[PDB]
DNA sequence: TGCATCCGTGAGTG
DNA sequence: TATAATGGGGGATGCA
RNA sequence: CUCAC
């Protein structure tokens, strides 16, 4: 009934009252201490929707992944707005990453041997232990590693450098490391002696980056 | 200004489940309803109350009522009380309560996200007794049936099953609420069987059906007269407004002048015949044709209101009548009164 | 995990976990806070910057956020948003107009009475006409929000069978029923705890039957029965008009005792 | 400039 | 109760 | 639609 009673009692427009009766917007009763787009809430306020769920419910943004490729960021970490997420996809906003559905699930197995390795004195730099990278070794002249047992031969190479398990029956009789810069001279399921070259080392060998 | 296009925009702004995140959450909702099964075997308390008491906290304080079911009335401080019973329990048993509140925070997100089928679903039923809004808001309480029902287990998208629910609710609505004078829902597919039966007749004839073909076309157990019958109960009252139709209607209820007039003059020449008899004359009559209760008491009940037997009332009765009978020819006075 | 034993994922032995691949990635604004033992907030929980989260309550909340409890990653997050209230429907406005004091607008309005610039003053006067009518009669405003809803006695909306043994009924018969039709439908909602949006359009779509109750037509479209374009006559139609209650049935009546003839 | 509201009486027929 | 289905079909006057 | 104005 124009013009609005209840309108016209609470300071509000007509277009105010169909908004807030007809659900259209939200009127704010109490702020809590809010703030919308830098401003403070204040009571008596007419939010609309995407204004309310920001206020109420945050803001965050789910962005999609083309099928095999994989993200620039890493699970938890912090995002900048306009940071990259993947070769081909950009945030839009700041916060908490958060990956969805991990195609690919991928376990580092931890592994803790004991192999032996034979090298000319002169060749090797004398250390109680070694940190992956570090120089074990340097030979001034190409130096075969030669078998110590007689069995089949079990290889079982790295990312960088390799393993080497000579055995009898299926019990193993040796285990030998070939480091980076030794390169295998044997197949798996070989039939080695005593005396034959498993491996060539040439100059400086180190050891693998895991 | 348009609820429809409103509702449209409001039902645009939740995304599109993917298959996983869809999977997840059912995943999520079933595993908080097995949370809240052995809730409530911890507490030794009662499922409901603990789902509730969850929602309650879920959806937080804007929604807060004693629900038809619960024992306990669920106000801000027996659910504060709950709270406190569920925040006191060890590392093992209180892990359960996240789950619960996870099982309802996916549930609502998961009816939410699958609010677009009920739209397409109810689009076609319309123009049945029912506006498109009513047929979407019983739908959704379809929907909300089939959440609590599904199974991921069975490797069937959400969708397939929510259908059935979806359509299980509105035709249900529709069957109930759509007529002025509600009818049974198996007595609507039965008028429905016939409309289709009759249309089918007339289809292939070339002409209306009779109610004997119809009966034949219906088969056993159904003749001309049951027909007849279901046809004359499936009628739809028509408005009195109808350009008014009540204007020409008249009201046979009340009494008019010359009917209170008679009935007021039928009373008045007949207690002129408690005068003549006597005081209880006049009364074995009015227990008999009913005067006083309404209804006719026996010569047997009336006995035990003076004493006599079923054959001094009779004569008691008999008395009173031949009497007005002579009493009457001389006043002659009733006659008419017919 | 999986639907089958089979397919399971099973770590052979020691080892740690990496994630690549993702269908997506979902970027939150909110703050992650790890834990060691027990978690004293479950997740949903409305939280203000220093409460006490996890841990016997060392590690707590730096800003306003609602409390997303992760077991799997072992973290509770809290998702920056207040704990806000801003209502919608004629329950916000039930409260607003409960809120007034109408005194208060009283000494207000006659202080803005004083101030030129011809509109003011004018705008000042009707407000404080409605306050002052308010104030006079003793009304509360609220009640220009109807809680319980007045029904109107059967006959004089009646369902009666005509002459051939027909049915006819009101036009405020349907509307009644669409009105509890809706309020049922919204007592079960409520009490099984339907999301925001159904609620929302359930209670907006009791507001469109209270609306076509008493004024049908007065707003958007006239509610019509279904086969036909006749708006259904609300109790507004019924009052006012040439054909209104007043006009047709108070100052001017049909009467016995009376007869007509060509003269 | 948009919206809401008014626009003569009694009577007959289907 | 489980293929899958996910966004509709004149005519003038008073008053804000 | 018809009668009277
Ligand atoms: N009383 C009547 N008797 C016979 N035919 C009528 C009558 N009223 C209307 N009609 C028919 O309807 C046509 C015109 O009707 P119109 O739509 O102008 O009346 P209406 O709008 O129904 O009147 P109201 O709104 O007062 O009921 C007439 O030309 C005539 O054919």
């Amino acid at each position: 009934d124009v013009p609005s009673k209840i309108g016209t009692l609470l300071d509000l427009s007509a277009t105010e009252l169909e908004q807030v009766l007809y659900f259209s917007k939200y009127i704010v009763l109490d702020p809590k201490g809010a703030i919308l787009n830098g401003v403070p809430v204040e009571k008596r306020q007419l939010l609309t929707d995407e204004e309310y769920r920001e206020l109420r419910y945050g803001k965050q943004e789910t962005y999609p992944l083309p099928p095999g490729v994989d993200a620039l960021v890493k699970d938890g970490e912090e995002v900048v707005k306009g940071q990259e997420l993947a070769p081909g996809v950009v945030s839009r906003l700041d916060g908490v990453a958060l990956y969805r559905f991990p195609r690919r699930v991928r376990v580092e197995y931890v592994k803790k041997e004991r192999a032996g390795l034979r090298l000319p004195l002169a060749a090797w730099v004398e250390k109680e232990a070694y940190k992956p990278g570090e120089i074990l070794a340097e030979l001034p002249e190409p130096y075969l590693f030669r078998a110590e047992e007689e069995g089949v031969v079990e290889l079982k190479e790295l990312e960088e450098g390799a393993f080497l398990v000579l055995r009898r029956e299926d019990e193993p009789v040796a285990t030998y490391f070939l480091p980076v810069g030794m390169t295998p001279l044997v197949v798996h399921g070989e039939i080695v002696e005593k005396g034959q070259p498993l491996a060539e080392a040439k100059g400086l060998l180190r050891m693998p980056r895991q | 200004s348009d609820p429809v296009r409103q509702y449209l925009h409001e039902i645009g702004q939740v995304p599109l489940l993917t298959l996983e995140e869809e999977v997840e959450l059912a995943r999520k909702v079933e595993e908080g309803m097995e949370a809240i099964k052995k809730l409530s075997e911890i507490t030794g308390l009662d499922p409901d109350l603990i789902r509730e008491v969850v929602r309650a906290k879920i959806l937080g304080s804007a929604r807060v009522r004693h629900i038809p079911g619960l024992k306990e009335t669920l106000d801000p401080k027996t659910v504060e009380e709950i709270d406190q019973k569920l925040k006191s329990l060890p590392k093992e048993h209180k892990r359960y309560l996240h789950i619960a509140r996870e099982g309802e925070a996916a549930r609502q997100h998961l009816i939410e996200a699958n609010l677009r089928l009920v739209v397409s679903i109810a689009k076609k039923y319309t123009g049945r007794g029912l506006s498109f809004l009513d047929l979407i808001q019983e739908g959704n309480q379809g929907l909300i049936r089939a959440v609590e029902k599904f199974e991921y287990k069975r490797r069937f998208k959400f969708s397939t099953y929510a259908t059935w629910w979806i359509r299980q609710a509105i035709n249900r609505a529709i069957a109930d609420q759509a007529r002025t004078i509600r009818i049974p829902v198996h007595m609507v597919e039965t008028i429905n069987k016939l409309s289709r039966t009759a249309r089918q007749l007339q289809q292939e004839l070339g002409r209306e059906p009779t109610y004997e073909e119809i009966a034949e076309a219906m088969g056993p157990g159904w003749d001309a007269k049951r027909v007849e019958e279901t046809l004359k109960i499936a009628q739809e009252p028509v408005s009195l407004e109808t350009p008014f139709y009540g204007d020409f209607i008249p009201d046979e209820h009340l009494p008019s002048p010359v009917d209170a007039a008679t009935q007021s003059l039928l009373s008045e020449e007949l207690e002129k015949a408690l005068s003549k008899l006597s005081e209880r004359e006049a009364m074995v009559l009015k227990l008999r044709k009913g005067l006083i209760d309404g209804r006719e008491h026996t010569l047997e009940e009336v006995g035990a209101f003076f004493g006599v037997t079923r054959e001094r009332i009779r004569q008691i009765e008999n008395k009173a009548l031949r009497k007005l009978k002579y009493h009457e020819s001389r006043t002659r006075k009733l006659r008419d009164f017919l | 995990a999986a639907i089958d034993p089979e397919e399971e994922v099973i770590a052979e032995a020691e080892g740690v976990v990496h994630l690549h691949e993702p269908a997506s990635i979902l970027v939150v604004k909110a703050r992650v806070y790890p834990f060691e033992d027990d978690v004293e907030v479950s997740t949903g929980d409305r939280v203000a910057p220093g409460d006490v989260l996890a841990d016997g309550g060392k590690v707590k909340s730096d800003v306003y956020g609602r409390v997303e409890v992760d077991l799997v990653r072992n973290v509770v997050r809290v998702v920056e948003s207040y704990d806000i209230d801003a209502r919608m429907g004629a329950e916000a406005i039930q409260q607003l107009l409960k809120e007034l004091d109408l005194e208060a607008l009283e000494k207000e309005l006659l202080e803005e009475m004083k101030h030129p610039s011809r509109a003011r003053r004018a705008k000042a006067r009707k407000r404080l006409e409605v306050v002052r009518a308010f104030l006079d009669s003793g009304n509360r405003p609220e009640w220009m929000i109807l809680e319980a809803v007045p029904v109107l006695p059967p006959d004089l909306r009646p369902m009666v069978q005509v002459d051939g043994g027909r049915f006819a009924t009101s036009d405020l018969n349907d509307l009644y029923r669409r009105l509890i039709n809706r309020n049922n439908r919204l007592k079960k909602l409520l009490a099984q705890g339907a999301p925001e949006i159904i609620i929302r359009n359930e209670k907006r779509m009791l507001q469109e039957a209270v609306d076509a109750l008493l004024d049908n037509g007065r707003r958007g479209a006239p509610v019509t029965n279904p086969g036909s374009d006749r708006p259904l006559r609300s109790l507004t139609d019924i009052l006012s008009g040439k054909q209104g209650r007043f006009r047709q049935n108070l100052l001017g009546k049909r009467v016995d005792y009376s007869g007509r003839s060509v003269i």
